[PDB]
Parts: C-alpha cells; structure tokens; sequence
C-alpha cells in the first residue's frame, strides 16, 4: 500500500505536521493496550509506532525497558502482538502503522517470513533498531518485496555518506534524531523526516515542523502516562486522550 | 565500509544501532593502526612481560597421565597476574584507549573476573573505570566487587531484564553510545560487534604463540590437540589462533554442559543453540523458540555468556575446530584430580577443558596423543563452591 | 660435629633433644651433597621454571613514585605458583626428602600458607603429607585448610599450649623425632635448628639473584636498598642473600608493629624481644620476663612466628642489615595504595615492606633512591580482612 | 654435695635398685604438689625428678603437657618452683633432687645465675631437655661450677662417639632411654644408668635393674595418678603411696 505517501500528501494539503506516538504492544496488557491504541487514534494520532516486547532492548531507555517488562509480566508474545496488529488494522484502514523491532525477532524464524507476516496483518513500516544501514540489505530487500517500508535512523552527526545511504534505502519516512540534516535529506529525495528525539510537549511538536520536518514522534511521554496511571485504567485513557489532542493540535 | 572483514563466514557483523557505528569504525581504525605500530607492540609486550608476568609456564602432568599413552601439558594462564587470561587483552585494550585519547573505561562483567581485569588495567594506566554488573551478580560476587572497588573502579548494579551478564552488556553499550568520544568500551570476550572478536583474538594470541614455542622446545613437535573451555571464546581463540594454519593440530573447544544437555540446563549454544542476532553479532545463542534471549547455566559462572564468539562458530562450520561439552560433575572431578595429583587449583571454567582431556585419555588409554589444555585461570575463587557440593554429598 | 657452621655469630645452633640430632645430621649431609650435585640443581631449577613459573617479574611503580626522586620496583613473588614465595623452598625440601628416600612430609603452619605450600609440593612429588596446625588457626583459616585437604594432605589440629603456630611447631618436632627414618620435616621459615636456616635461605636465594639480574638489566646498577617483611625470615633472607657481599646495597627487614611497639601488641622480636633458646635455636623472641614463650600479634597472621631467623639477628648485630617495624594501619594503607595505583593486591605481609618503602619516599621525597620491595605474596586472602576494617571506619 | 654418689653406694650395699618418680612442680597446685612430693618420699622414692612448668615443652608427651597446663592454671612460676624446692630440701636432707628443665628457663636470666639458684636451694642435678651434648658446654660447665650434676639422655641408638660424650660429660646418673648400652656406659666409666622409658609397672622396675641399670625413672605413671584423682585430693595421695611402694618394692 501507500499509506505513508497518502497520509503525507493529505497532511501537506492541510499545511499540517504529523503527530506519531510510540507505545509498546501489550503494555500493560493485551486488552488495555488495544484500548490505549484506539484512544491514541481517536485523539488525533496521524500514525503509530509500535514496539514488540523483546528481552534485551539495548536501544531503549528505562521508560521503555519498563514497558517491555510490564508486557512480559502479562505474558505478551510476538505472536500475540501480530494478533493485535490485525485487529488494529481491521478497525483503522488508513492510519500508517510502523513497528520498532529488534533484529533477532525479525531474523528468528526467517527474515522473509517476518515481513510476509507484516504484510498479511497490514503493517506499513519496520524500523529494526540494531541493524545499521551497513548491515541492512537483507532486511530492506525483504521489506520492499512485501510492500513494507524499511525505516532508518538518521543520527544528528550523520556524515554525507550516511545521509546518502539513508536517503536511498529508507521509505515511508526518515527517522530523524541549524536544520542542516533536514535540508540535506530533502536534497537527496529522502523519505519525509519525522523528528523523534525529545518530543514530550506541544511546543516541541510545533518546533520540529517549523524546522522543516514533516512531523514528530513521541514515545516516552506516551509510555510515561501509561506508567503513571497503572492503578487507574480509565484515568489513563482520559490522560492519554488529553495529551495526544494537545500534541496533535500543535501540528496544525 | 570497514578496513577488515567483519564476518567469519556467515557469523559476526556489526548489528548495533546506527549511532554506535562511528564508535566501532573509530576503534577499528585505531586497532589497524596500532597493529602496524612497532611502538604500540613494544609497549604492549613490555606490560605483558614486566607487569603481567608473561611468558607463562607450560607444565607437564605425568602424575595424571601415568600408565597411558597421553602426554598432557597445561598452559599456565592461572599464573598470569589477576589469576586468569583476561589480563592479556584488557592491557591491550587499555593501551588502545590511550592511543585514541580516551580517559575513561566502560566494562561489563558477569561472575566478575572481567570486571577485576578491567579495573586492574585501568588502575595501572590511569584510566577512570566504570563497570556494569547485573544486580543479581553483584549480590553473589562480593569478593570480585570488593577487588573492583579496591582498585578504584566504580561498580554500577544493573537492575534491568534478568539483571545478569546479558543485561550488563546492554547497559555498557547504552552508556558507550553517548560517551564514546571520551570513553572506551572494554568488551570482555571474543564476541560482540566487529571489531571486538578480532581485537580480542589478537590481544590473546600470545597464548597459542607461546604454547607452540614451548611445545616445540619440550617435545620437538606440535600438539595433536589443544583444548580450551568456551564461555564467550577469548581464551580458546587465544590458544587456537597460532595453530589454525597448522592443519594437523586439533582445536577442541569445550562448552559447559551444566546439568546435562538433555536437561536444557546448560551453556552450550554453539552446538545446542540457534543462530540469532544479538550483542551486535550473528552467532549461535541460547534463546526461546520465539527469539527471546535466554541465559546459560554452568556450575562455573564465568562460562555463562549466552552466545559464543563468531570465529568459533565459523571454525566449527568448516570443520577446522570441534566443539564438545563437559557437565558440572565432570568439571568438578577434573578440579579435584588436578588439586590432588599436581597441586594446582584450576578455575572451574578451565576444569571443563581439563575434564575433556581426561576423557580423551581415559576412553582410549593406549592412543598416542600429545595434548595441551589451556588452564585459563586459577581456582581459589571456587574452593567454597567445590567445598559445599562435596560436603552435600 | 657438623659439616657447616650451625651459628651466625652467637645466634642459631641445634637446641633439640638428643634423639633428634641424627635427623638433623642426616639432613645436613644430604643438603651438602645435593648442593654439589648438578642433577639435583637442574631438577630443582626445572620445577621452579616449568611448575612454579620462575623467574618472577620485576615491576616498576611509576604511579606510586610520581613527583619524587624514588624509583620503586616490586619483586613479584605474588606471581609465583601458590601466590607466595613459600613455594620456592618447599619444592627444594621436597626434592631433598626424595633424595633421602623419604616418602612422607611433616609440616607446621600458622595462617596456613606454608601448609598449602607443603601440600602442593607433596602432591606434585608423590609424598604423603601431614600438616600440624593449631586448633585456633584451623578454626580461623578454613580456606587454607580446604586447599590443604583438596591436595590430599592430612590436616591435624593441635590443641596443646595456646594451640597456635608455636604449638604446631612443637607437635611437628615430636612427630619427626619418632618418624624421621621415613618422614622429612618441611620447616616453614628460615629459623629452627641448623641446618634449616641455611637450607631455607639457599632454597630462596633465587629471589635476590633474579632481582640483581633484573635491576642491572633495567637500571644499569644495583639497588640502593632491598626491603622485605620479616615474619620468620625466609622471604627477606631470600631477597638479601645475593646482595650481602654488595656492601653498598641496604638490606631492610620489616617486622610487624601490630597496634604499635609501645602497646606491646606487636610481632617485632628482633628489635623488641629478648634473646632466648626455643624452636631449636638461640634467637630474639617474644617471651615473658620469666622466660615463657609468647605470641606475636599482627593484622597479618603470616608474620606471627614469635621469633626470627638467626641469620637476621646476626646481620643486625654487625650492622649489615637494618630492621624496622610497620603498624597494622601503615600496612593497610600500603595495601590500599598498591591496589588503587598499580592494580596489584598485595598480601598484608608484603604490605609491611611496601609501607616502609612508602615512608622512605614520603619522608624525603627529593632523596635519590632506587628501591626494591619483595612482594612476597598476593593478597586475595586478605580482601575480607581489609573490607571489614575499612567498613568499621 | 655427693647425694647421688652417697645414694648409689648405699643402694649397692643393699643390692638394690633406685626408684625415681617424676612429677611437675606445682601440679595441680603448690600446696598439693608439696604433699604429693612428701608422699612419694614417704612411700620409698630414692630420688626425685621434678619438672618446672614451661610454655612449650617440646620433649614431653600429652600426659606431661597436661601437667604443665594444670600448674599454669594454678599460676605456678619458676620463682615459685624454687621456693618449693627449698622447702622440699629443708624437709629431706639426703634425697637426690634432679630438675628437668627446658633451655630457655636456664638461659633466661643467665646460665650461671640459674645454676647458682639450684645450688642455693639444694638441687643435685639438672637435665636440660633440649640441649644435646653437642651444645652442652656452657650448661655442663656452669652446672659443675655450682656443684650441680649435668644429666644427659643416652638414646637407644646412640653411636660410640655419643656414648663416649655422655660418659665424659654426665654426672650423678646417666638417663637411659641385649643390654649393650648399659655395658658400654660402664666400660666408659659413665655415671650410673637410670632407665627412664616405659616404667609404669613393678615388673618393669625389676627388669631394668636385672639388665644392669642402677634403677628406673617413672613419670607418666605418677602424673597419670594425679590426673585421674584430681577431684579427690586425699584418694590421690593414697593411690600415689600405694603405687610408689609397689614400684620401690620391685627394686629390692
Ligand atoms: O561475555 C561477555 N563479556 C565477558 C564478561 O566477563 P566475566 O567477568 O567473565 O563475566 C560479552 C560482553 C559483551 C558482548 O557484546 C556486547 F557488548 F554487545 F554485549 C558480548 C560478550
Ligand atoms: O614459623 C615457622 N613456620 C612457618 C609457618 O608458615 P605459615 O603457614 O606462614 O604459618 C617455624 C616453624 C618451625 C620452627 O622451628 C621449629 F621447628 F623448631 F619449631 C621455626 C619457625
Ligand atoms: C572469563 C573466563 C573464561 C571464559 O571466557 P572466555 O572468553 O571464553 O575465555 C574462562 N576461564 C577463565 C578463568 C575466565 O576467567
Ligand atoms: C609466610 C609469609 C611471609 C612471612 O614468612 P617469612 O618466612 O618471613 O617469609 C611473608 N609473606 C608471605 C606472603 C608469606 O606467605
Ligand atoms: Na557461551
Ligand atoms: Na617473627
């Protein structure tokens, strides 16, 4: 499909940035995660980034390490996560859905098979946290064969060789961590840039778009709301809705 | 782009987040430069000789082999400063950090030996050392924790995941990704992302080089086999490396069998795991059917790295090296045998290598064979472990 | 009648009951024969090299001496197999027992290091080893007791007298007087009746011989002083012996001062005891005004032999060697300093020698001096001792 | 004096062996030791051998190690032992009294001074347990200058050189531990031999004299009686008297 391309064209027609929250699938449980994700969409999320719990998430900070542990406490498996993804896509046909994966979960039972499963449940992109562009060929190839966009991190100090690789290899969007990088990425016809570091307040959403990025990704701020409201599931959803509405409003 | 091959056949690579790639590239270039630099080599040789005590002895074991056609030699890395082979490569990596202008050392540790080795190298060379260690391991390795702090290292308990070695590995990497301009990550085995499997091998390769010279001096020929335990792979690849091109010399690596391969309570991923991608590398590992990373179990906590160095997986795949397993009970018997018959207390790690040599001898006692066991460490640290088990019997 | 002088000036002799005299005479003759025997010397050299790991390194300590005019080297007997210098002379005495047709070894031990050294030599050379140890010491040295039994030695608790080292010394002698036709008494220091002070010196003299060669190689001259701790005297006389005729080289022995000489709770009989006759010898010792033998006290139990080797008393009396004391607190500070600044954990015994060198440096930091400390042992055994004291502060 | 010479001449005139018990001075206390020693004399002891408690008695077996500990428990000092010796000699003018000493107690405050103290309290001999004949010159010289007989052990395997030294250097009696040694000692005009090893029954006393020794020394058997009867001081003396009478009778 072309869900990212459709979303960005529609957002451009409204002179609008995208707001993309990150949550861990199954945190703090399967049913509550499904409600959390529906609330994020209903509150105005333009796209989702969704992590599959992994034992050794060596690219995530403590807030997300704890989300993984909560999901594991509930017995959440990658198999169950794919069941969730199919339910989510069935409720929401057009929202782009990206996964944040660790390499072993992609490689485990076959790279091609993983991306085929992604295609079958309606996923749009996969960012493999511990696969640098230098190692990415079998991953991005399998992604593209199954109509999945491979997403790559563009680090703040990326040199020109890295910028060219990320521009050539990525699709869907460029995960972006003096707006020099944004201009070079556009110069190299990269996928539209989403700013992903330090997005916790509406002011940061507006500032990322003003710099020339197509939108902003916020995960820790969303996950911290889940963490803070564990004992009150209903207040959790209400606080999620309040926060995403404010963040999305800042992209208009 | 790299200067050196990051792969050993299909195994190895550089599977880190993009932000860590410049750190690995910088380290590879400094290593390749240092290997061409006679002054770096001479500084490293000098520390190995006058501080660590190299060369280590090669000790015949006539008491153990009497009445058989086995001749057994022990390569005495138990006599190295610090009591284990780990000292060789931390000294080299410490010099590499200084070459790179780094003033801080990050290290991970499980049972604590690499923590102690990193701390003593750092103390000697004036580096500020911080060591990540799973909180469960901190609780059960107080002697090594004490050593680490006596030498001025900061020991940082890790509470994430299972709070064992693999989780200390994650936390060291997270730290290095943000601090690598001033800190070097002193990885503890011949595994992880390139260039670490290559660097650690080259900084341990004097083990095999000395063994070759010593065996030629004493026997006039190369060994029939050299035998080493394999937790992460550094002492085995250090023994093996100079013999790889000597095709008549068997290379035997011994993984921990724990309570038995059939119980699933073991530490033998090379022969009984499944290839995955973790710790920056594609290698056999302990993992669930789902791909979540698991622990290794051994009576010897030093063998509990849940994967194995990629060069060992490659050497196995082409048949150049053979890998076997030894159980807790076999290792304990070899420990007792060496104490009683040679007056040497071996590390329980090394006892796995010795145990397999004993089985080679005992199974075919009229087979002519000249064997070298890498005695990777001394076993003072294990005497209470061995005492409690023998008393519970 | 003896082949060799049993005296060092007024000190020494053969003060044993008449029934033990043939044992001493037999031992002296075998020793004098062995010292003429190139094959005995070559066998002893081979064990020292290929089993014990000689030569040991000589390590410079620039981190400790920075900014001063002291150059400090450590003679690394901590790297010897077993972790202390005691291994050198038990191997020689074990070969002497075999030369004499003996199949059994008797040994005494206090803190247990000589027990472990006697047990490992006996295991290697196929001797049946029995070790006498005061019951109080058995209770408080379980790690060394375990090592002793793992190597097949029989550890026999002594309950007589104060049930410490001096009482284990008595019981070993009683045993030897009736068993010496088949058993050799493996005495643990450079003291006791002739020929033991002479034999132990000669079986430890490679320490000083190597130090001389190593210092000439590295500095082009002999040391200004060599410094060693003195519990019974074997590591100090091993360091000293090859330098005695080098009159410009200071010989400094360091006795334990305990809580302070003025408290009376110390272990410094050479400078603060009274000459008596016990342990088969005339030597300074800890004793009551009445002549009952007393204990030495040190934080380091290995320095608690309540007398001193007669050759040290003689070297002091003629001014060839100087003897000083270092307190528990000074030794603890030297222990911490070496851990933090060189990554070497010294035995608390050896820390007394290091502490005195540190005071030599610190008191007169612009004095040119080239110093060698005999690092008689490693200090893994002491880390809990040091931990508990530093935590109680 | 010539107390040993007088005793042996009188014993020879009666065709009699000597019986000599050994006890530790001050075991189990000063007053009870004084009674014990008086009972030994009254029961027929021909001479005494008396040990001074020493911290490290490395020539005595367990029975006598324990006697030393009992005396030390009572606070007995060498100074107190000499006070006892003077009282004993004052009650008994002719019985030979020998000390068993360890070298440090003799050397401690001066060898000459020790033997002068021996002479002043009326001691007749001193055996220094850990001074072999080879080391004995200052001890035997000081002994003879103060009219004290220096006693030496003649071991069972003593060679001819040792026999000649013991014969020349000893006085009073020779402490003897196929009666070859007895004949050689007489051939070399040694002091009369007392047999000291394994004398615990009257049969051993008679057998030692029959072999040609002038008598027998028994200590452990006497000390064991003290040990066994610690709780009953009066039965202790009665049992001491019974035993010494039987042992002495066997020398007639
Ligand atoms: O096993 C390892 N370290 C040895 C620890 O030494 P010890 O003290 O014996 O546990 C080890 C550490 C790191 C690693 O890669 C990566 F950094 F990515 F995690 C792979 C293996
Ligand atoms: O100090 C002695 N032994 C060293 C014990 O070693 P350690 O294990 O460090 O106590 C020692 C042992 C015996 C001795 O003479 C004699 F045999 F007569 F008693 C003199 C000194
Ligand atoms: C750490 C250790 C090992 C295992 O690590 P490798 O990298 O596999 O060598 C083995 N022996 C000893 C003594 C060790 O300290
Ligand atoms: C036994 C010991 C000593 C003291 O004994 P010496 O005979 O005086 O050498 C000193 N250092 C170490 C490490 C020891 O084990
Ligand atoms: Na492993
Ligand atoms: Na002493």
């Amino acid at each position: 499909m072309e869900r990212y391309e459709n979303l960005f064209a529609q957002l451009n027609d409204r002179r609008e940035g995208a707001f993309v929250p990150f949550v861990t699938l199954g945190d703090p449980g399967i049913e509550q995660s499904l409600k959390i994700i529906d609330t994020l969409i209903d509150a105005g999320a333009d796209a989702l980034e969704l992590g599959v719990p992994f034992s050794d998430p060596l690219a995530d900070g403590p807030t997300i390490q704890n989300a993984n542990l909560r999901a594991f406490a509930a017995g959440v498996t990658p198999a169950q996560c794919f069941e969730m993804l199919a339910l989510i896509r069935e409720k929401h046909p057009t929202i782009p859905i990206g996964l944040l994966m660790y390499a072993n979960l992609v490689f485990n039972n076959g790279i091609d098979a993983f991306y085929a499963r992604c295609e079958q449940v309606g996923v749009d992109s996969v960012l493999v946290a511990d696969v640098p562009v230098e190692e990415s060929a079998p991953f991005r190839q399998a992604a593209l064969r199954h109509n999945i966009a491979p997403i790559f991190i563009c680090p703040p100090n990326a040199d020109d060789d890295l910028l060219r690789q990320v521009a050539s290899y990525g699709r869907g969007y460029t995960y972006l961590l003096l707006h020099h990088l944004i201009e070079k990425l556009k110069e190299y016809h990269a996928a539209p840039a989403l700013q992903g570091f330090g997005i916790s307040s509406p002011e940061q959403v507006s500032a990322a778009v003003r710099a020339g990025a197509a939108g902003a990704i916020s995960g820790s701020a969303i996950v911290k709301i889940i963490e803070k409201n564990l004992a009150s599931p209903k207040q959790m959803l209400a606080e999620l809705r309040s926060f995403v509405s404010a963040m999305k409003a800042a992209s208009r | 782009t790299t200067l050196l091959n990051p792969y050993f056949g299909e195994f190895g690579g550089m599977y880190v987040p993009q932000i860590l790639m410049p750190a690995l590239n910088q380290l590879e270039e400094a290593f390749v430069s240092a290997q061409k630099d006679p002054e770096f080599q001479a500084q490293f040789a000098d520390l190995l000789k006058n501080y660590a005590g190299r060369p280590t002895a090669l000790t015949k074991c006539q008491n153990i082999t009497a009445g058989t056609r086995t001749t057994l030699y022990l390569k005495r890395e138990d006599l190295l400063h610090g009591g284990a082979h780990k000292t060789n490569q931390v000294l080299g990596q410490a010099l590499l950090a200084k070459r790179m202008g780094k003033s801080e050392i990050i290290a991970e540790t499980g049972a604590g030996q690499h923590g102690v080795a990193s701390a003593l190298a750092s103390a000697l060379l004036g580096l500020k050392c911080r060591i990540y260690m799973g909180a469960k391991d901190v609780e059960r390795q107080s002697p090594n924790v004490f050593r680490m702090r006596l030498m001025g290292a900061e020991v940082i308990p890790v509470h994430s995941g299972s709070a064992t070695l693999k989780d200390a590995c994650n936390e060291a990497l997270r730290d290095w990704s943000g601090s690598y301009e001033t800190a070097h990550y002193m990885l503890g085995t011949a595994a992880g992302p390139h260039p670490y499997p290559t660097i650690v091998r080259e900084f341990q390769r004097m083990i095999g080089e000395e063994t070759k010279a010593q065996i030629l001096d004493k026997e006039g020929r190369l060994p029939d086999a050299v035998i080493a335990c394999v937790g992460g792979g550094s002492n085995a690849i250090g023994m093996f490396a100079d013999f790889i091109n000597d095709t008549s010399v068997g290379l035997i690596g011994v993984e921990p069998g724990g309570h038995g391969i059939e119980t699933g309570e073991h530490g033998a991923p090379l022969k009984h795991g499944r290839v995955g991608i973790y710790f920056g590398m594609k290698a056999p590992m302990m993992q669930t059917a789902d791909g979540q990373i698991e622990e290794s179990y051994s009576i010897s906590a030093g063998l509990d790295f849940p994967s194995v160095g990629p060069q060992h997986a490659y050497l196995n795949s082409i048949g150049r090296a053979d890998y076997v397993s030894i159980t807790d009970d076999e290792a304990l018997e070899a420990f007792k045998t060496l104490c009683r018959h040679e007056g040497i207390i071996p590390a329980l790690e090394s006892s796995h290598a010795l145990a397999h040599a004993l089985k080679m001898m005992r199974e075919q006692p009229e087979k002519e064979q000249l064997l070298v066991v890498n005695l990777s460490g001394r076993g003072d640290k294990d005497i209470f472990t061995v005492h409690d088990i023998l008393k519970a019997r």
